[PDB]
RNA sequence: CCGGUCCUAAGGCGGGGCCUAAUAGGCACCCGCCGAAAGGGAAACGGGUUAAUAUUCCCGUGCCGCGGGGGUAGGUUCUGC
RNA sequence: CGCAGGUCGCAGUGGCAAGGGGGACCUGACUGUUUAACAAAAACAUAGGUCCCCGCGAGCCCGUAAGGGUGUGUACGGGGGC
């Protein structure tokens, strides 16, 4: 499985939301499918990715490489904390669940 | 020393004033209570002003021009 | 009084006094405004400049006052709902 | 007079003596510590060898440790028989697992950590007997030495290390490190001297010592003291 | 505007039945409007000054503040004579 | 190679005193300590602050650590470090091995 | 969605940090309406930033819109009109700075 | 309302204790205190006056600490907006 | 800050203020310290090198003793030589 790949799937084809803050807002107001975090995430985002996540029912999948690497899988030029995948619109990136 | 603009609160000073001083200008005229603690300045309007002295007068301050 | 002056712990000031003169006034610094207990970073609304002891100072209307900044209250606040 | 330098120092006159007031604290474990503690600060202490860092203890009691490398600020540290072996523990001899690296252990219990206390140090824990209740552990200099089991010792090397590895470039560098130590400086070669003195001084070609006793008295114990060898040959001789 | 934090304190002490705190603050509005355009004036800053003067004259008809009114009057005489100087020697 | 000069960068301050050998020496250090590190939490390539010898701190994520005395990591210390800050490595083998 | 109408919710900015209250209206994204009953719990009926809250993973079941009193007919339905009334206490000495850079 | 006076620094002294043939000799220990007219640190400025004092006297205008009275906001099971 | 033109003296950084320069040998690397009152040096120190005593109840030193310094330290360290 080529997660980066899958994710660029998803980034231009369904709804991807890039960042922590909106991932927070996602989590809490709206109905994600699958978040992603970033591995070296500091312990009070992790931690507040977790619970929000355990609250509203939804997977998170770590991610096996650091913000930047996140980042570069999902070809953008800067870091990603975590990141919500709203709509796989044509990847298969909701297979890191299982 | 402190300065008042509304003669509103500027007359529950200078209604306890020892006394009241006037120092009288074109545009203008300077009231100043005399309290124990503080002295007490207001810029008003020389119509406003002779009025001022009036009732303060009639309140049995002391006003005395400076 | 006079070495009392000539070091650094007072504030050299010239003014031009009513009479004419110009005279050199020896005022204090201010003391430092209040810190966080955690970060160390002045606390707002508490940080104006104060230059003598016993005077209060207003706290923010939160709790724990000027004790700690709105970062680490609403932080810690999170913490012991989760825990 | 003719005292030499040495016997002087021994008066403890306030240019050999350590200006202790410039530190915080002695470096040492608290003897009833236990639990989890937060690592909440990271402090260069003048004179010192290495970082020292401040916990705070879960019950409330704070105490100082030199730094291990890579404990952080806001870290989560275990003390006590049944803290994990992870860098930065505070764990007694008796529960590290053997081939561990260690620093600031304690030779008996609670006499706060002795051994591994310099930036860049670290102890090995060799063995064990639990019979005995002692730990083999090598120190610093090679030396295997048996500790208490029930002492503790803190996962991981000491902080700071390669510190010596830069030069003193100038005499100003190291004058500015000695004030903050104990040591008096500069240093007068003793053949530089006068006969009254140090025993080198005199002669018109001034010369070293040879070797003295291990019996010789104070003021005659200067240069090689009952030395095993000198020289090149005496370090073949250790090998 | 430069003033808007009296403003609203004002309309907080009345909306709470606080007349003495009410008179308190709207001798500060008027302190905040006089003393801040009467230091552009002497700076002659005029251009600042005028922004705060037009804002004065809202404030006075939004509070029935005559004082501003008198004192706002002084300080365009002021302004008037500063920008006729300017006008003979330029 | 440097800025302004050839071989004696860093430790150009030094004029011509001290002899090659000792300012070389300088300029080996301080070339590491002066380059460019990976803060061993966030991983960013920053300038890391020195504080004292042996305490770093990361001007990115704000981590403030113990390290070398004049490198943020030794060598030894490299292998020694807390596994806390090992979590992208331990997921990476999670992946790996589970896939 | 967790922020949703009936959600025990602890403030944790301004003067009522720190105090619990119950979601009762939704105005977008960034705000909702909370009021854990001033009387109760010392909060007052007003919007809030969905920032400035914690969710708890305590839930209770009101209509959209719902009156004070008839949260405080659900909380003592739940017997929660107890846990309302307390006031959350943070740890400062666990907090360093890495947990607000 | 300018300084000392207060605080502690590097240090020091005294009592107890231990040491000492002994003390007016030593001090690691306990207790107290001293230790800065350049460090920390409450609060006054302008004018006038004398042969000679001048932030000290006199005029004017204030500030600090301690205490009291009145009014006010507030409180009076409970919480300020 | 620049350009063009004119012009006076023996002399225009016109007074004041204000480096003579170069080659070579010996010597101490360097900055620094020194015989207050006949010696400022090539002497001392120095960074660097190396050797020795030492795992701490150590090693070395002070005190009649009580005890103390190194030591709020721990071999990337303390002390002692060259
Ligand atoms: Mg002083
Ligand atoms: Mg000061
Ligand atoms: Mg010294
Ligand atoms: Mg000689
Ligand atoms: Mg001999
Ligand atoms: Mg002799
Ligand atoms: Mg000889
Ligand atoms: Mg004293
Ligand atoms: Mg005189
Ligand atoms: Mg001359
Ligand atoms: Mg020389
Ligand atoms: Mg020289
Ligand atoms: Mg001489
Ligand atoms: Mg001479
Ligand atoms: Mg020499
Ligand atoms: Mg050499
Ligand atoms: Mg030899
Ligand atoms: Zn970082």
């Amino acid at each position: 499985i080529d997660i980066g790949r899958e994710l660029q799937v998803a980034i231009n084809t369904g709804k991807v939301i890039i960042g922590l803050r909106e991932t927070k807002k996602s989590l809490l107001t709206g109905a994600p499918k699958l978040v992603i975090i970033a591995a070296n995430a500091p312990r009070w985002a992790r931690e507040d990715i977790e619970y929000y996540a355990k609250l509203a029912g939804v997977p998170i999948f770590t991610f096996p490489g650091s913000s930047i690497e996140l980042g570069a899988a999902a070809k953008r030029p800067h870091k990603i904390m975590a990141l919500a995948v709203v709509d796989p619109g044509q990847s298969e990136i909701l297979k890191l669940v299982e | 020393p402190k300065e008042i603009f509304l003669v509103e609160l500027w007359k529950k000073y200078g209604e306890k004033a020892q006394v009241v001083r006037v120092k009288r200008y074109e545009d203008f005229v300077k009231l100043k209570a005399r309290l124990s603690g503080y002295l007490y300045t207001i810029r008003v309007p020389p119509d406003k002003a002779e009025q001022l002295i009036s009732e303060l007068k009639a309140k049995n301050v002391k006003v005395e021009e400076v | 009084p006079r070495p009392a002056y000539r070091s650094r712990s007072l504030r050299r000031v010239k003014v031009k006094t009513p009479g004419g003169r110009t005279v050199v006034h020896y005022e204090k610094r201010a003391k430092g405004v209040p810190k966080c207990a955690v970060t160390g970073q002045p606390l707002g609304g508490m940080n104006s400049k104060v230059y003598r002891f016993g005077i209060s100072t207003r706290a923010p209307s939160r709790p724990y006052g000027g004790v700690v900044s709105h970062k680490v209250l609403a932080r810690a606040i999170r913490y012991a709902v989760r825990r | 007079g003719k005292r030499i330098l040495v016997q002087r120092r021994g008066r403890g006159g306030s240019q050999f003596r350590s200006p202790s007031w410039k530190r915080d604290g002695p470096v040492r474990y608290p003897p009833n510590i236990s639990g989890r503690g937060i690592v909440v600060e990271i402090l260069h202490e003048p004179g010192l060898n290495a970082p020292v860092a401040k916990i705070r203890m879960e019950n409330g009691v704070e105490f100082f440790n030199y730094a291990a490398e890579g404990l952080y600020v806001g870290q989560v540290i275990q003390v006590g028989p049944d803290a994990p072996p992870a860098v930065g523990n505070v764990l007694p001899l008796g529960k590290i697992p053997e081939g561990t690296m260690v620093f600031n252990v304690e030779k008996r219990f609670g006499d706060g950590g002795k051994f591994a206390r310099s930036g860049g140090t670290y102890a090995l824990v060799i063995g064990q007997r639990p019979e005995e209740n002692k730990t083999i552990v090598r120190l610093p200099s090679g030396r295997v030495i048996e500790v208490d089991a029930r002492g503790r010792a803190t996962i991981g090397i000491v902080a700071g290390g390669g510190r010596v590895e830069k030069p003193f470039v100038k005499a100003g560098k190291k004058y500015h490190r000695a004030r903050a130590k104990s040591w008096k400086y500069p240093t007068v070669r003793g053949k530089a001297m006068s006969p009254y003195a140090h025993p080198h001084g005199g002669g018109s070609h001034q010369k070293g010592g040879t070797p003295v006793p291990k019996t010789a008295p104070p003021g005659q114990k200067v240069g090689f003291i009952g030395s095993r060898c000198t020289g090149r040959g005496c370090v073949r001789a250790r090998a | 505007p430069l003033c808007s934090k009296w403003e609203s304190l004002i309309t907080w002490a009345e909306k709470g039945g606080n007349s003495y705190k009410a008179l308190e603050f709207r001798e500060k509005l008027v302190e905040c409007i006089v003393y801040t355009a009467t230091e552009k004036v002497k700076k002659k800053k005029l251009d600042e000054a005028e922004e705060l003067l037009k804002y004065g004259k809202e404030v006075a008809k939004k509070f029935n503040i005559e004082e501003l009114n008198f004192h706002i009057a002084l300080l365009e005489k002021e302004i008037s004579k500063i920008r006729q100087r300017r006008a003979q020697a330029q | 190679p440097f800025s302004h000069t050839k071989i004696v960068g860093p430790a150009g301050r030094y004029g011509a005193r001290y002899g090659m050998g000792i300012r070389r020496k300088v300029t080996t250090i301080e070339v590491k300590q002066r380059g460019k590190h990976r803060c061993p939490s966030c991983r960013s390539l920053v300038r890391l602050e020195r504080l004292a010898f042996g305490i770093w701190h990361c001007p990115k994520c704000g981590h403030t650590f113990a390290g070398g005395a004049y490198v943020p990591q030794t060598i030894l210390g490299k292998t020694i470090a807390p596994e806390e800050l090992k979590g992208v490595e331990a997921e990476k083998a999670k992946w790996k091995e589970a896939a | 969605k967790v922020i949703d109408v009936g959600r025990v919710v602890v403030k944790v900015l301004g003067r009522e940090a720190g105090r619990k209250a119950v979601v009762v209206d939704i105005v977008d994204e960034n705000y909702v309406v909370i009021t854990g009953p001033k009387s109760l719990s010392g909060v007052r009926r007003r919007r809030v930033n969905i920032n400035h809250i914690e969710p708890t993973d305590k839930k209770i079941e009101i209509k959209k819109g719902a009156s004070d009193e008839e949260v405080l007919k659900a909380l003592e339905a739940a017997g929660l009109v107890e846990y309302m009334k307390e006031r959350v206490k943070p740890k400062l000495f666990e907090i360093t700075p890495a947990d607000v850079k």
